[PDB]
């Protein structure tokens, strides 16, 4: 049997070899399965990226692109009626009194304008400055008229006074009944010079209302379509009355008139028959009662004039004192950012992974030859 | 200022006030252009904007109707 | 021998496994191709899924924070508009105005300020409910006044009327030419009363002009300034135009004067001469000639009073009747959603393909050992 | 023999047994890079997972955030369009405080306004006349507040009814007349200065020349003012020593220099120390006048001077200016996706599977056999 | 225009103007209402529009005490 | 109310008013100020409220030029 040991062996060897085969036959069997399912991972990975960039793509920029331009359909709306304040300003204020401004606003003309249209007025020197120190009174004592809209273009004309006589003298008349009495019969005068009087080149120029006048300081602008004009020697009423150089302007009556009349300074109080006429102060009430007859007295002397029941005021009466602010604004900015290390090196662990899986296929093939 | 009482007249004399006295009228001309919108060409119909300047433009085709110059109207 | 018979058989089923792993060899060789095939994939996948990080990483986030940006910028400008309306209403006004309002209007002081300063103000009870009341009339009467501007801060005085003297009795007189004639000569008599008078303590104050007093209600708000004050007795002129009791402010004409005179309640017809004035309804023409001389008609009576071909109307006479009502406002909001449970649902299916692949890969190996 | 095939068995099994140990490891190298491209293409999904969970959930949701802003401020920026009538309306009630001024072009649009017009008791002259002036309508018009109920505004406005149209009309303007003889002063100074219009039966004075209004030809009358003076009134236009009419004329011992503008020109009172001169705007003095009352055309001269005091006769022309607001522009600037290139990397990526997937069938088919 | 020079009595007469002459009035009545304004309910307490609405809401709640009528108060 | 014709006069009398006489005046003084804004330091140069803000500062640099009294300007 020497040949049998040898020859036993051959084919033993030949049966362990033979089930060898058959065992990587079925293990590469699993293995282009396990290839086969892992390119079925990457389809529907690569279906899912798809999808994912076309929600991207399409439908969420859409709705970028979207706010994009509401945003700046706002920004237009709102620019607009910014850039356009004067002349959005200006309809406003010739619509609302329908072709005409009561005065000369901000936006119907600007500081800068206003100063250089009142620098080029025909008058001297001294008169501009003033009218420069006062454009508030320049501004109200004039005016603007809508002139016309053509095409999409608004014209109008602003009206500014000229200030050609200044600094001149000027006073006011204030007068009450003076009634007198002998027997139960009563005789009472009555000035009716009362008003402003401006003394002006060759006359005096007379205002009959207070009203008429516009007291700002010590300047008074007084409006020339009220005035009269009268003789300067009617200023004499303010030494003697009864002078014969003027026909001083006086009524007379029969019957007692009882009345206030306030003063720049002060006040007249006619208290005649039947009156409590009396004084009052700021805190205490009673300081003196006015005897029967004509009285003046000062804003500095007493606040109040009481006639039966009724108080008048001599000063203006001050008042609460308020102050008030807006809420504030703020802002609401919180951007939105991607954190993009932690995915950055993902990638490239993909990438590290992709290229030892070609080497180790490489090493399979080399193994084979 | 300093202000003097009558008694004789029941009056009051108020002094020391200034004069200022309209002598005349000084005018300037204005005319106001509406600024330039670019057309909003990325939305379709319904703006803000166009309903804004169509609403100004009304607010124009009225205030015309009360201009001074018969020939503006 | 038998060795012989198994060797040969050994030797015989060599041949049949060479054929096994040449086959093998080749299988291998090719599954080694899709292993690196399908890698190829992998790779321009994650190139791919690359670019689509950096549109969203870059260029998408960029355009998204842009409109956040501009969205807080527009809230910001909208918004400052809203927090200080009030600030910027009032200097609207005082710019309007240059300085000075008509009015204490709802922006200068609002209603719960207003009721605050008029209970505060220095008279009776009475006479602060009754200004409480007519708190509209009370705005008009007043008015306002730029301080200045200090800063970025706008100060501003509102002068109020302190209404201290109420409900006493008034009165309004109307005239027209009374004329009489004897033998073709006209002789006219016409009273100068007319106006307004108010009683007050120890005097009568007369206002000349119907507008010098504002009627709200049986309530007759009167200029102060307009006022005259008058004597008691004068209230006699209205019983006996020819009183020796008060010197009755009356004219005397030598020609005839016809017109319509209007009343409160009515209308004085004054027809003389060449005229035919007679009455009419808002219908109908004429239902009635007045005869010749002063006639006096009621807004009961008639609507209409006609002089010659002059159409007088007695009452306002009511037009049309408007309504209207903005355009609904909508919201343009329209949210976009992502459809995660779908999309992951192919993620979860990726996960699986990849342990289902490493599974598989694993059995090979279990295979081999 | 027997021995020989033996040999030769294990010798081809041994040529044979190490090629399959090559085999065996050369599947090994394989399936560790099965392995390793999986835990690749897992690394990949899991980085595509965490690009959805930041588009899914933190992009779109600053998306939705930015979207509802957009609808916010839409909303916003609509309502005061779409209610601006409204909201002008209640403004001016607001700053005026119950009543207008005028009719605005808020109150009551043109076609309102018109209709209104045509529907007046008058006469279809006179309702063309208000549609030609339809600007005045609206001043000598104005607007009540009537109240607020709930959310609405109810308001009434209320138009003049122009039932007197084209009568014959004038002005009447005096200086002080002053005569010398012998160092003595005579001056009488008509009072009858004012507007006249002429009306059915009777003729209407109205006083001061604020009271009536100038359009063209047209003069727009306040009713209140008027005065209703006989016809012959007139007369005192030829003879002022007329004994058919009581010409109201007042006299004077003093002289009173003065200037009296007229529509078409101006008269001019020098008496005593005055220096009163005629000048132009572009020359300085023309005349100097003669002592006496002139009367000059504003054609004949653009100034009348009285000592140092100037007088303008027409308004002066000043400067003329043109103002455009900024442009508003679109910022709109929409974000694109590159598509193109990017797919042809995905088409890239299902070949490679495909392709591979053809591999590992081919594979399998070779270990069919 | 004719503007004629009275000199015996310093005076001018301007003759040529016709008169416009108001003889009544004649008064319409308007109701405005405020337009329907939906509930932004995607927003989360401060809305631009919540708080406009408010604004308005109470310039009319403050517009009520001026009216002419008192039973609107 | 009630209206009495006399005819002697050819005048009316209508009585039955009741006064409201103004007696004196009461003022009150507001403190207006604008509220704070938050810079917006997310954007570049012209935003929307800067050119909001510069131009209501404008408008009260020249609301100023109007101030009662002249120490203001
Ligand atoms: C106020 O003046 C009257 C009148 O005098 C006038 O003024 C003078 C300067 C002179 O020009 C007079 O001719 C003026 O009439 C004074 O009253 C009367 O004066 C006249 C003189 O003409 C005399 O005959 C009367 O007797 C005087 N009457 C009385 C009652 O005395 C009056 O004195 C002056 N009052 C004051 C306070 O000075
Ligand atoms: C406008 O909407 C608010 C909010 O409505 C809520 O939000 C919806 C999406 C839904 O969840 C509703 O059920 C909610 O009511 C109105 O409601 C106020 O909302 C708060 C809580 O958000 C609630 O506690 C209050 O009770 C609600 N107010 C009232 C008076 O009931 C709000 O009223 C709406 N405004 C108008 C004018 O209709
Ligand atoms: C009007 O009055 C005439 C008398 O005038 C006075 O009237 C009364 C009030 C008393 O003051 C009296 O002393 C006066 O004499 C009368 O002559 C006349 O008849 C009266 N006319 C009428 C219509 O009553
Ligand atoms: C995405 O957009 C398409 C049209 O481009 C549309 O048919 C689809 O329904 C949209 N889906 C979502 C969730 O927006
Ligand atoms: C994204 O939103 C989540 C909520 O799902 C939050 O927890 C996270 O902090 C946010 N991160 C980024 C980068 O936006
Ligand atoms: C995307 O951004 C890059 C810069 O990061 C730029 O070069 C490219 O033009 C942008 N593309 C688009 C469509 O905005």
């Amino acid at each position: 049997t020497a040949a049998a040991v040898t020859a036993g062996v051959a084919i033993a060897k030949t049966i362990r070899l033979e089930s060898e085969v058959t065992a990587i036959k079925n293990a590469l069997k699993k293995t282009n399965e396990a290839v086969s399912t892992l390119g079925n991972g990457v389809r529907v990975l690569a279906t899912a990226v798809r999808e994912l960039k076309d929600f991207v793509s399409k439908n969420l920029t859409r709705a970028i692109n979207k706010n994009k331009c509401d945003i700046a359909d706002l920004k237009m709306a709102v620019s607009f009626s910014q850039f356009n304040r004067r002349f959005l300003n200006v309809v406003r204020q010739f619509s609302d009194n329908a072709g005409i401004t009561p005065a000369i606003s901000l936006d119907l003309m600007t500081d800068a304008e206003l100063a250089r249209a009142v620098s080029n007025m025909p008058t001297s020197a001294g008169q501009i400055k003033l009218m420069l120190e006062n454009r508030a009174m320049v501004r109200r004592k004039g005016f603007g008229i809508l002139i016309g809209v053509y095409g999409s273009s608004v014209i109008y004309m602003v009206q500014l006074p000229i200030f050609g006589v200044i600094d001149t003298p000027c006073w006011i008349v204030k007068a009450a009944p003076s009634c007198s009495e002998k027997k139960g019969n009563y005789a009472c005068l009555l000035r009716e010079d009362q008003g402003w009087y401006c003394q002006n080149a060759g006359s005096t120029v007379y205002y009959p209302n207070e009203k008429d006048c516009e007291t700002r300081g010590d300047h008074v602008f007084c409006d020339t379509a009220a005035g009269i004009n009268v003789a300067e020697q009617s200023k004499e009423c303010n030494i003697n009355i009864s002078t014969t150089n003027y026909p001083c302007k006086v009524s007379t009556g029969r019957h007692p008139i009882s009345m206030v009349a306030l003063s720049p300074l002060g006040a007249l109080v006619a208290c005649y028959k039947g009156v409590s006429c009396s004084i009052g102060s700021n805190r205490v009430g009673i300081i003196k009662q006015l005897n029967k007859g004509c009285s003046y007295i000062t804003n500095q002397d007493a606040d109040t004039v009481t006639i039966d029941n009724t108080v008048y005021q001599l000063s203006k009466v001050e008042g609460e004192q308020h102050v008030i602010k807006g809420r504030p604004v703020s802002s609401s900015f919180d951007p939105v950012k991607f954190p993009e290390d932690q995915f950055n090196v993902a990638l490239d662990q993909v990438f590290e992974s992709i290229e030892n899986s070609q080497a180790l296929v490489d090493q399979s093939n080399r193994i084979l030859s | 200022l300093k202000e003097s009482y009558l008694e004789e007249s029941c009056s009051t004399i108020t002094e020391g006030y200034l004069s200022v006295l309209r002598t005349g009228w000084y005018t300037n001309v204005f005319t106001l252009e509406v600024g330039d919108v670019e057309n909003l060409t990325c939305a379709d119909g319904p703006s803000l904007i166009k309903t804004e300047l169509d609403l100004t433009k009304s607010a124009l085709r009225e205030l015309r109707t009360v201009s001074a110059d018969q020939l503006a109207r």
